[PDB]
Order: structure tokens, then sequence, then C-alpha cells
């Protein structure tokens, strides 16, 4: 199917700062990937983003009733919907399960990678740190970064490049809004 | 509570 | 900002495909099944706490359809440029032999929002237990999508996620096998 495609998108966005103390509403219209006209609650009128959107900005700005609908949206739309979903979105908290296992940076070689696998947490903000015998190790640390699972949970792998010596105890430490104190998992060689 | 729909503005023909 | 809630809509010609969904900080709260005219909550618990009149989504999509016609004309029928996807396959938890896990196929950074996705087990299409999300919006106004496959890890099976998109010259296969 080589037929040309044409795509319309609309995004009605509500931006929240300090709960609902400060709210910004954006009414955004897109043709393909390009935004061509928008209503910003900071402005209170539509503005063309590209020349293509100018007729719409001018037509919509001539409709006082339409503009007042958009101007009230921070209250009637944004603050309202925030209230509706707050208990299971804003307040959603799921602790991570933390696993440590050894790995290899290159096949055949002995174990020289410690993986701290952090799974199933929400929200996304998280801090994972490695310790060797109680001392934070900041060198040789690489990660997958923050991975969205698409199902309201996240995961991340935080790896430490190291050559384990007998007696050493390694610790992966995880801080997260769902936790009241750091979660630690030890690994011994 | 009930989620509210923001509507999409009608372009002129 | 602390949080962002986005009501994201699209309509695509000539496919006559339209989507309506709500996003909270990058996760889907719900979308509307246009054919069934029903609200589909991303997690079932969501629907115990909130409701949505699906009909309102239908009205918006009708407006989006009319607007697309107008804009297509205004642009002198300038079509979308295909942007092919990036594809990643991962598991949802650390893998242990014969311990139930889930394969995730993440399809990212693409447009238009049309894709064929197939799970392959040992080179054969599998559909038992699979699930998927609708098209999820990106801040660069491309799209994201997830496909899922519950599976029982073994040394004998390999998997691939096969993705077809008009921006690809050939289908993209991303492999997974037990480490
Ligand atoms: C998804 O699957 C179908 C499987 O064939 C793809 O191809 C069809 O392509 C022909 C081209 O003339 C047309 O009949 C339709 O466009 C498709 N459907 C059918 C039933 O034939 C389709 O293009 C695939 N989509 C993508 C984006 O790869
Ligand atoms: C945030 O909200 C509280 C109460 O609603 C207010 O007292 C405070 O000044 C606000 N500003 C911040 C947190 O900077
Ligand atoms: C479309 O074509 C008309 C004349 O045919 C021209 O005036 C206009 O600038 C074109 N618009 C775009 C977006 O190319």
């Amino acid at each position: 199917d080589t037929r040309p495609r044409f795509l319309e998108q609309v995004k009605h966005e509500c931006h929240f700062f300090n709960g609902t103390e400060r709210v910004r509403f954006l009414d955004r219209y897109f043709y393909h990937q390009e935004e061509y006209v928008r209503f910003d609650s900071d402005v209170g009128e539509y503005r063309a983003v590209t020349e293509l959107g100018r007729p719409d900005a001018e037509y919509w700005n001539s409709q006082k009733d339409l503009l007042e609908q958009k101007r009230a949206a921070v209250d009637t739309y944004c603050r309202h919907n925030y209230g509706v979903g707050e208990s299971f979105t804003v307040q959603r908290r799921v602790y991570p399960e933390v696993t440590v296992y050894p790995a290899k940076t290159q096949p055949l070689q002995h174990h020289n990678l410690l993986v701290c696998s952090v799974n199933g947490f929400y929200p996304g903000s998280i801090e994972v740190r490695w310790f060797r015998n109680g001392q934070e190790e900041k060198t040789g640390v690489v990660s997958t970064g923050l991975i969205q699972n698409g199902d309201w949970t996240f995961q991340t792998l935080v790896m430490l490049e190291t050559v384990p010596r007998s007696g050493e105890v390694y610790t992966c430490q995880v801080e997260h809004p769902s936790l009241t104190s750091p979660l630690t998992v030890e690994w011994r060689a | 509570g009930v989620y509210a729909t923001r509507s999409s503005a009608v372009r002129l023909r | 900002e602390e949080h962002v809630i986005i009501q994201a809509e699209f309509y695509l010609n000539p496919d006559q495909s339209g989507e309506f969904m709500f996003d909270f900080d990058g996760d889907e709260i719900f979308h509307v099944d246009m054919a069934k005219k029903e609200t589909v909550w991303r997690l079932e618990e969501f629907g115990r706490f909130a409701s949505f009149e699906a009909q309102g989504a239908l009205a918006n999509i009708a407006v989006d359809k009319a607007n697309l016609e107008i804009m297509t004309k205004r642009s002198n029928y300038t079509p979308i440029t295909n942007v092919p996807p990036e594809v990643t396959v991962l598991t949802n938890s650390p893998v242990e032999l014969r311990e139930p896990n889930v394969l995730i196929c993440f399809i990212d950074k693409f447009t238009p929002p049309v894709v064929n996705v197939t799970w392959l087990r040992n080179g054969k299409p599998v559909t038992t237990g699979v699930s998927e999300t609708v098209f999820l919006p990106r801040e660069d106004h491309l799209f994201r999508k997830f496909h899922y496959l519950p599976f029982l890890p073994s040394t004998e099976d390999v998997y691939d996620c096969r993705v077809e998109h008009w921006g690809l010259d050939e289908p993209l296969l991303k492999h997974w096998e037990f480490d």
C-alpha cells in the first residue's frame, strides 16, 4: 500500500504545578507531525504556529463563546480531571522489586558485571547506587536508563563493572517515593 | 467522578 | 511541572482510523474503542474509580475527520513522510527458567500510526495470550506502542518481535533468547 497518508492530531494538554495551585491549558492542533495552531491559557487566544494555521487562529479568535470555553478549561477541564484521577494517578505508588545477579561484559570471561535489576516501580523518579564494602562506587556504572513497561510500571537495570574478590560485599541501594528508607540488596562473592 | 472531554474546534470550510 | 494530563486524538486518511486516549505522565489512563463505542481502562481498577462518556470521543473524532479534509486541501495535498520505528524486546522481570515471565515489544518513534506486529516463537507466529496497547503519543508527535507475550522461559525456545511499517524497506525483527 503506497497510497499517501494524511494525519490529523489534536492534543488537549493540562499542565500542573504544585498540585492544582498553578495550571496551564494547551489546545494543540497538528497536521502530520507539525503543530500548526494552538491555544495557550497563558495567552487566552489561539496563535498560529505556522502559516498553515493562520486561518484557524483568526476564525477561532472571532468566536467569543469558543474562546471563553477554552479560557475556562483550566478550571472546568484540567482541575476537574485532576480531581477525578488523583487517587490512582498522582497518588499511585508501587515499590520496586530489587534483584542482584552477576553477568559478563564479554562472553568466555569470568563474571565482571554486577546487575542490579529494579522492577515494577511507579512513579519513574528513582535513584540506584552501588556500594562495595560500604563505600559508594561511582566508576564503571552503566544503565539501561528508565524503561517504561507501558503498564504503569517502570524498570531499570543498573550495572557495575567490577572484578569481585573473595570477601567483598556489594550493595545495590534504591531510593524511591514509595519507600520511607533506602532499599538495599547485598551480593557476596 | 466523570472525566470531561475538552472538545476539538471546528475548522472553517 | 509536577504532572501533565493529555487528551490525545488522531484521525488518519485514507485508512479512516481514529483514536482517542488520555495520558498521565506518559502512561495511558484509557482510550475509546470506536467500533464498540466503549471506554477501555488501561488498568481495570481505574474504571472502579472513574467513568467516561465514550460518546464524547466519537464527536471529537468526527470533528477531527472534517478538519483533516480541510487541512489536507489547505496543504495542497501534502502527505505525511514515513518515519520508521525503533524496536526493542525485553522481559518485564529478570528471567528464570520455567518461571512465568512476559516479553515486551516496544515500538517507538514512528509515524503514521499504522503497524503490523507479529510474535514469533522458533520462527512461528504465536497469538496465545498476547496483548497490545493502542498508539501512544510522543512529545515530538510521533508514536509509541507496546506488544506483550506471556511465556515460560526455556533453553529450547527463541523469540522474535516482527514489525512492519511503511517506513521500513523490509520487516524489522528483534530477537530474544535465554541468556
Ligand atoms: C499490515 O498487513 C497487510 C497484510 O498484507 C499489509 O498489506 C495489504 O497491502 C495491500 C496493498 O495493495 C492492501 O490490500 C492493503 O493495504 C493491506 N491489507 C490487505 C488485507 O491486503 C499492510 O500494508 C500492513 N501494514 C503495514 C503498515 O505494514
Ligand atoms: C504550593 O501550595 C501551597 C498550598 O497550596 C502554598 O502554600 C505554597 O506557597 C505553594 N508554593 C510552593 C510549594 O512553592
Ligand atoms: C498551495 O497552493 C497555492 C496555489 O496553488 C499557494 O498559493 C499556496 O501557498 C500553497 N500552500 C502551501 C502550504 O504550499
